[PDB]
């Protein structure tokens, strides 16, 4: 249940059950993405 | 470099435990739960689910070392689906496409949809066969000139009490694949016909609710019609 | 060490709160005021001990004025620095300290203006010595606490800058300056709490006769002694009112009351009269009320349309539009063991009638608003004054069809008056002469038997009691409540209101109330006889219409 | 070092003298012998039992009484009274000793001990704590107010450098402050170091708000609150409403700056609870047997009617629909199409001063999930579903209202009749469906209700009037009337004998009450109405079938005969729900024919005080043979 929640269940698996209130929308999370510096100009990627 | 980065959607959904179990005096809890990729936009609100999730910790800037905690969905399982336009399926399977043009060929076949029909209920058989046409209903038609023909049926029931009616609404509201069974004044939070609201966050309308639009293509029982 | 305080009292002047003058500031005063808002007791750093942040050496007994301070000589020569500090909080030492607030007295306020409030703060042993709704003397010194709200305000406001003259300085480069404003407002510090009486002039009865002198409680004891006293006592209540002596009698039962009673299983049984007057009007139903709030102590006066929910059971109210919520007492808490008095009470509103049936029901207050959820005490007797529907009452209708008020509330009513104007030449000629001589003669046209102080002694010696049902008593009462009944049941109709179980346990509160008012601990059977009596005179009989 | 020793002091504090390594550890030995040799003069060892249990049930908390330290070592109890923080942690590495001695591998499970002092001597209220009380023991009672959600708190903090990626040690986590680490030891670094989750411990955390009783307060003052923290083991323990008492140490929160809106330098006080002690429908081996020795008693079902509010007398009637309504019968679906409710809802219509507003509070002391509500009061649950964001959280929180909250339970409604609207529909769907849906703030979905629903409710003007039929009477319309399947009708009608015994025994409460001076018990009674709820489920068989149609067709044809509001179906269906309810008390499995002829006697009772009294003159001859 919902309300067994401890800090024993911190940083692991757990399979609870209830109702939904809202869903937010969509933010825009960065996987791959391509970055350049100012005045260097050095070109680097960044994956995540 | 915008126009060569890639990019996924990430959602917050809130789940409380469900309003049944609740202490009586108490605030009901609930908690931030992320999810990504292909788990956004899976579920609607208001459905009841289980979820399989890490259940992990973010420092919001009450106690000098204090926490909140949130889910990090790893999966979500929906108990019930709701019925309504864009959750209906229209792809079917042979097995079923054999099995229904099986069925249509029997000559008994009106006779076993009206035995069908609430077979707790005795009597009404008259009114069973007018709940199977309204559960066929009609050939809808758009002609040139633009306006259209409807098909769907509206049957009344009145009569006196206790002769089963409100029986055969519930029938009709389970056996239905688009239903809702609302009174005359509507449900205790839900509206009937349409309701159209400001959003809660952004002041913008938007269409609340209410039983008639939420049951297109279906089937509203409206029990106590009178009273309106 | 231990720290003293000096308390100064019996200043020669009292002043107004609107008399406090910038004049007086760090000056010893003395002031007065009704005390709204109680803040709880809260440790104030008086000794602070610090630990400096790179020698790391604590030192202790810093002086704290007001602002929070740190020290700047940091004894040991270890380290070159002065102003990093840290605090130890545990081993720092602190005092009491309250904020109480209180407002402008009611005669003090002047012709147009709102009453004004003060917070003054208690520290040490004076904290919790004023209680929500009580007139206190403060006696201490006028202080000031900086402000910030006084920067939208018109006018030049004093500002401090920093005077740079004999400081030498060069232009080699590589502008700034601490300004700071200068607005405050007027606070009070007081060493001294004494309250006065709210009226106008210790539940055992040992601390209280322990209190008394020997003159005194030779008087009382003379007054327990005689034998006409509860006619004596029925007389000396609101002397300005001619007649009405059921109302005089049932107001002297409700400044008494009956014992509180819990039962095994845990519910409470209500010892608090509460009584309506309702009839015709200029009947001085509303000069009851008067000498209630005038006499009686712990009592409040309220109208009823100039009422409110918040403002008769409690407030959630904000303060400088801050994060931080409080609560306002309301006017049944600030008439707690004491009487509500409400005239008007049908013109009130019907959530305000909701919001107070509750407080009659549970006998407490519950607050749910904003993040505070509280339950409060409000144990309080309601003296109540009502207008019939359509101004005149209606004799034909019952006492249900004559006023608005609900169901609940009625149905915690112990006594109902309907007090009635009849035309007849002799009790006009007299009341008109007893009217013309108050406007004539003032305090000279009224001759009680008991003056209003030595009344007060009487009645909180007679609380002292708790008087307990006899053997016979039960029985006599029980007969009582059975021809009570039949007395319903042959009238049917013409009674005003039916007599239900809440009438029985409202006689045997007026039972109690009668047998504390002579000062004995069991209920004689004639007590319950005149309960009964004054029960019965209270229903009126219903007039019917020839057929 | 030594007791005597001890007794003496030498730094300037209590704290100093206790932070001295010497004696920290002298007092460590001392603890140590007091909880291995500590015995009652009866040859057990109290303290070596509880490690034991507590071992056993793999607990960390250990109530230790604090007369027995102070029997023991009267200098160490007042040196706990004092300074309570240190203290209290040698004696939790004292303990955690203590159970490591007994079982070597308590130490992975747990790693930490908590001590719970009990029966601390000194009693203070909340509106008495003052500048003698920071950092020390108190004992305060009081009421819950609201708690908080349990959070979670670092215990055990480990961090990670930006600059190599090396994950640091361990390092616990002070209550009272913050830590922080300075240092890498890996790459010799000051930088940035970050709190990785995912290797860092936590305990639990919860904020409890305390006032004080409202029975206690003296008369002019407002009730003093103040604010309790529970750690890991003592959260969710104490639910709001109910009056409990904390042992903890009263010390200051720190906070940025102080207040700037005071103008003094004053700090906010809190207390950081040592011990929680409150001041259950469980059934053991032996209870269930004590059940089935009292179900087999032949005239248990009366001792039931009986055991109903033993503070209200002489309302058989009703207290006989109480207890059908709290033991209910039970639900059925029938091929999943076809819906049976199971559950007797029941409509206590009454004059002022019949006290059904005291069997509504009966019913929710008695009943496991009872919900008070009303129509006309404000500061209750309400019955209406609704979507709410809180002004200051500013989070959206959906509130099933009283119909779901008691969802498999009882609903208690009083003041029926002045209802409002939106409540009525509420009301009308959770009768028809079981059910409430809402469609509100982006949350369309539909609450299961399935709630037995007792109600109250005055007449129109004050009294009933038998001339009129019941229908005229209330402001109930004819489809909600309709639902509730038992219907007291109560009237004070004037009975001089009926009148002597009402008064006598409401004069004999009062005085049994004064401050100066075969009805089974309560406690037996709840767990009994719990069980026969959770595990009976009675059932009805095929050779009975002929003699309820036959008693359905006689109450049918004389109410076309007398021309009242007629007798319909769901009559039967209220009649085979009571009788499934009277044979729960039972603990039965089947529906005996008495069963039966009890459940018929109560609808028919039900339905005939319901009618004019010309309907009733008529009704009550021909029925004579039902109602016996
Ligand atoms: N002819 C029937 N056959 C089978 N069951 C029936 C029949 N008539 C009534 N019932 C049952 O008896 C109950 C009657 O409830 P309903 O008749 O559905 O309520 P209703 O009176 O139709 O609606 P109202 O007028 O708002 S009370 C239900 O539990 C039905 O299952
Ligand atoms: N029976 C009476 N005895 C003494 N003074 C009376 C009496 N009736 C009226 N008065 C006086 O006449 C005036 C009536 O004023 P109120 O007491 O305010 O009238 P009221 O009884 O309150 O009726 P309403 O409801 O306010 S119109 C006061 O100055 C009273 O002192
Ligand atoms: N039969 C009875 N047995 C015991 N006490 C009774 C009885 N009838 C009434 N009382 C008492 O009389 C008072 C009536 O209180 P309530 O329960 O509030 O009455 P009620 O039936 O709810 O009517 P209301 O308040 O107008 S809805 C209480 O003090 C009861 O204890
Ligand atoms: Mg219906
Ligand atoms: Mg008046
Ligand atoms: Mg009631
Ligand atoms: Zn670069
Ligand atoms: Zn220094
Ligand atoms: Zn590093």
């Amino acid at each position: 249940p919902l309300r067994d929640l401890d800090s024993e269940h911190v940083s692991k698996i757990v399979r609870l059950s209830g109702i939904i209130i809202s869903t937010s929308v969509l933010s825009s999370r960065a996987t791959y993405l391509s970055i350049m510096c100012r005045n260097c100009r050095h070109t680097t990627s960044i994956t995540i | 470099i915008h126009e060569s980065s890639k990019f996924i959607d990430q959602q917050f959904l809130k789940l409380q435990e469900i309003p049944e179990l609740v202490p009586v005096g108490e605030m009901p809890r609930n908690l931030t739960m992320t999810c990504d990729r292909y788990l956004t936009n899976k579920v609607i609100p208001g459905t009841r689910v289980t979820i399989v999730g890490i259940y992990s910790i973010y420092n919001s800037k009450s106690g000098v070392a204090i926490r909140t905690p949130y889910i990090k969905i790893l999966g979500i399982q929906s108990d019930v689906e709701t019925s309504s336009i864009w959750n209906s399926v229209t792809m079917f399977t042979e097995e079923e496409e054999e099995e229904f043009l099986q069925l249509s060929r029997n000559p008994k076949l009106y006779e076993i949809l009206t035995n069908s029909i609430a077979p707790s209920i005795f009597g009404n058989e008259d009114i069973k066969k007018a709940i199977v046409c309204l559960l066929m209903g009609g050939s809808k038609k758009i002609l040139p000139d633009g306006m259209r023909l409807r098909g769907d049926i509206n049957v009344l029931l009145l009569g006196d009490p206790g002769t089963a009616k409100s029986q055969l609404l519930k029938f009709v509201e389970k056996v239905s694949p688009i239903a809702v069974y609302t009174s005359g004044k509507g449900s205790s939070a839900a509206g009937l016909t349409a309701s159209v609201q400001r959003d809660p966050m952004t002041r913008e309308f938007y269409l609340e609710g209410g039983a008639m639009v939420l049951a297109d293509g279906g089937v509203v029982c409206i029990d106590e019609f009178d009273k309106m | 060490e231990r720290v003293f305080q000096i308390s100064f009292f019996n200043l020669p002047t009292v002043h107004r709160i609107r008399d406090i003058r910038s004049e007086k500031i760090g000056s010893l005063l003395s002031i007065s005021g009704t005390v709204t808002r109680t803040s709880e007791v809260r440790p104030e750093l008086y000794k602070a001990s610090f630990t400096c942040d790179m020698c790391r050496a604590i030192v202790d007994n810093v002086e704290q004025s007001f602002k929070y301070t740190e020290p700047t000589f940091c004894p040991n020569p270890s380290c070159e620095n002065r102003a990093f500090w840290t605090l130890n909080v545990t081993r720092s030492r602190f005092l009491d300290w309250q904020k109480v607030r209180i407002q402008e007295n009611a005669n003090e306020i002047p012709t147009g203006s709102m009453p004004r409030t003060l917070d003054v703060i208690l520290r040490g042993d004076s904290v919790e010595r004023a209680k929500p709704g009580d007139r206190c003397k403060f006696t201490g010194v006028e202080i000031v606490v900086p402000d910030v709200t006084q920067l939208g305000l018109p006018g030049v406001k004093p500002s401090s800058t920093l005077d740079t003259r004999g400081i030498s300085k060069t232009t080699e480069g590589l502008r700034s300056l601490g300004v700071r404003d200068l607005t405050y407002k007027i606070s009070f510090l007081a060493c001294h709490v004494i309250s006065i009486g709210s009226n106008i002039g210790e539940r055992d009865q040992e601390v209280f006769l322990n209190s008394l002198s020997s003159d005194e409680i030779n008087e009382l004891k003379e007054m327990v002694k005689d034998e006409h006293i509860y006619d004596k006592l029925v007389r000396s209540i609101a002397p300005a009112v001619f007649g009405h002596e059921a109302v005089k009698k049932g107001i002297l039962l409700q400044m008494l009351g009956g014992v509180h009673k819990s039962t095994v299983e845990g519910i409470k049984l209500r010892g608090d009269i509460n009584i309506c007057v309702v009839g015709d009007p200029s009947t001085s139903k509303s000069q009851f009320l008067k000498y209630v709030v005038g006499f009686a102590p712990r009592s409040v006066y309220t109208s009823g349309k100039a009422s409110s929910a918040a403002g008769l059971t409690a407030a959630v109210v904000r303060d400088e539009e801050g994060g931080d919520y409080t609560i306002e007492a309301g006017a049944l808490m600030l008439a707690d063991n004491g009487i509500c008095c409400i005239d008007e009470f049908d013109k009130m509103d019907i959530s305000d009638q909701v919001a107070i049936h509750e407080a009659m029901e549970q006998q407490t207050i519950s607050i749910a608003k904003a993040g505070i959820h509280a339950t409060l005490n409000a144990r309080t007797s309601i003296l109540a004054a009502a207008n019939p529907v359509g101004g005149r009452y209606n004799r034909k209708l019952s006492l249900r069809g004559n006023l608005n008020m609900t169901a609940p509330i009625m149905s915690r009513f112990d006594l109902f008056f309907v007090i009635l104007d009849d035309c007849n030449e002799k009790i006009d000629t007299e009341l008109a002469s007893h009217i013309v001589d108050l406007h004539m003669k003032r305090d000279e046209a009224i001759e009680p038997p008991f003056s209003a102080e030595q009344l007060r002694r009487y009645i909180k010696y007679a609380r002292t009691f708790k008087p307990i049902l006899t053997k016979e008593a039960r029985s006599y009462l029980v007969e009582k409540y059975k021809e009570l009944r039949k007395d319903d049941a042959q009238g049917f109709s013409r009674s005003s209101y039916r007599i239900t179980v809440r009438q029985l346990e409202s006689m045997i509160r007026l039972s109690e109330a009668i047998a504390r008012a002579n000062c004995v601990d069991e209920i004689t059977p004639s007590f319950i006889a005149e309960a009964y009596d004054l029960l019965r005179q209270s229903i009126i009989r219903v007039d019917v219409d020839d057929v | 070092l030594t007791l005597e020793s001890l007794s003496n002091v030498k730094a300037n504090s209590y704290s100093e003298w206790i932070t001295q390594p010497n004696v920290s550890r002298t007092i460590a030995r001392e603890l140590k012998s007091f909880l291995l040799e500590y015995t009652d003069e009866t040859g057990r060892s109290v303290y070596g039992a509880r490690i034991r249990t507590l071992g056993e049930m793999n607990s960390e908390s250990l109530e230790v009484n604090y007369r027995h330290l102070a029997e023991s070592k009267a200098i160490l109890a007042l040196f706990l009274a004092k300074c309570p923080e240190e203290m209290l942690k040698i004696f939790d590495l004292v303990a955690m000793e203590a159970t490591e001695l007994h079982y070597p591998d308590y130490a992975r499970i747990h790693s930490e001990i908590h001590v719970r002092i009990s029966d601390f001597p000194t009693i203070y209220s909340l509106r008495e704590l003052r500048e003698s009380n920071l950092s020390s023991l108190v004992r305060v009672t009081g009421v819950v107010t609201r708690r908080t959600g349990v959070f979670p708190q670092l215990k055990y903090v480990k961090f990670n450098c930006l600059k190599c990626g090396s994950i640091l040690g361990p390092f616990f986590q002070d209550s009272n402050e913050e830590i922080r680490i300075s240092f890498c030891t890996n790459c010799k670094s000051k930088g940035p170091f970050r709190v990785n989750g995912e290797k860092t411990v936590y305990r639990n955390y919860q904020r409890v708000t305390l006032q004080e009783a409202p029975g206690t307060v003296p008369p002019g003052r407002l009730p003093r609150h103040r604010e309790v923290i529970l750690l890991a083991d003592l959260v969710d323990v104490s639910k709001p409403g109910e009056e409990v008492e904390v042992t903890g140490i009263y010390k200051n929160n720190y906070d940025g700056n102080l207040n700037a809106k005071n103008g003094f330098p004053v700090f906010a006080t809190i207390i950081e609870a040592n011990s929680i002690k409150r001041r259950v429908f469980s059934w053991t081996e032996e209870e269930e047997r004590e059940f089935r020795k009292i179900s087999r008693d032949r005239g248990i079902i009366d001792k039931i009617i009986s055991s109903m509010a033993p503070s209200i007398y002489g309302h058989r009637d009703i207290k006989t629909a109480v207890a059908c309504s709290l033991f209910g019968g039970v639900p059925k679906n029938v091929n999943g199409k076809h819906s049976i409710r199971g559950d007797i809802n029941v409509l206590l219509l009454g004059d002022p001063g019949t006290a059904k507003s005291q069997i509504l509070k009966y019913v929710e002391k008695t009943a496991h999930r009872a919900v008070f509500a009303t129509g006309q009061g404000a500061s209750a649950v309400g019955l209406t579903a609704s979507v709410r964001k809180d002004p200051i959280t500013k989070e959206w929180t959906l509130e099933g209202g009283a119909l779901v909250l008691a969802d498999k339970g009882v609903c208690l409604i009083d003041e029926f009749d002045k209802m409002n609207d939106q409540d009525r529909t509420s009301i009308h769907e959770a009768m028809e469906q079981q059910s409430i849906s809402i469609s509100k703030a982006g949350i369309v979905t539909t609450l299961q209700a399935r709630c037995s629903i007792i109600a109250a409710a005055n007449p129109n003007g004050g009294r009933y009037n038998s001339t009129l039929p019941l229908a005229q009477n209330v402001s109930l319309t004819e489809p909600i009337l309709s639902r509730f399947d038992i219907l007291c009708v109560v009237r004070d009608l004037v009975d001089e004998e009926a009148d002597e015994r009402l008064a006598t025994f409401v004069v004999d409460s009062h005085v049994r009450s004064h401050p100066e001076n075969s009805p089974i018990p309560q406690e037996l009674l709840m767990k009994y109405i719990h069980y026969a709820r959770t595990k009976i489920y009675p059932k009805l068989h095929q050779m009975d079938m002929d003699k309820v149609s036959r008693v359905y067709a006689d109450l049918r044809r004389e109410s076309i005969s007398t021309g009242s509001f007629p007798i319909t179906v769901r009559h039967l269906e209220s009649i085979l729900r009571i009788a499934e309810s009277f044979a729960k008390m039972r603990l039965s499995e089947f529906v005996s024919s008495y069963d039966l002829d009890r459940a018929i006697k109560v609808v028919v009772d039900s339905f005939v005080d319901a009618q004019k009294v010309s309907v009733r003159r008529q009704l009550r001859r021909s029925f004579a043979i039902y109602t016996l």
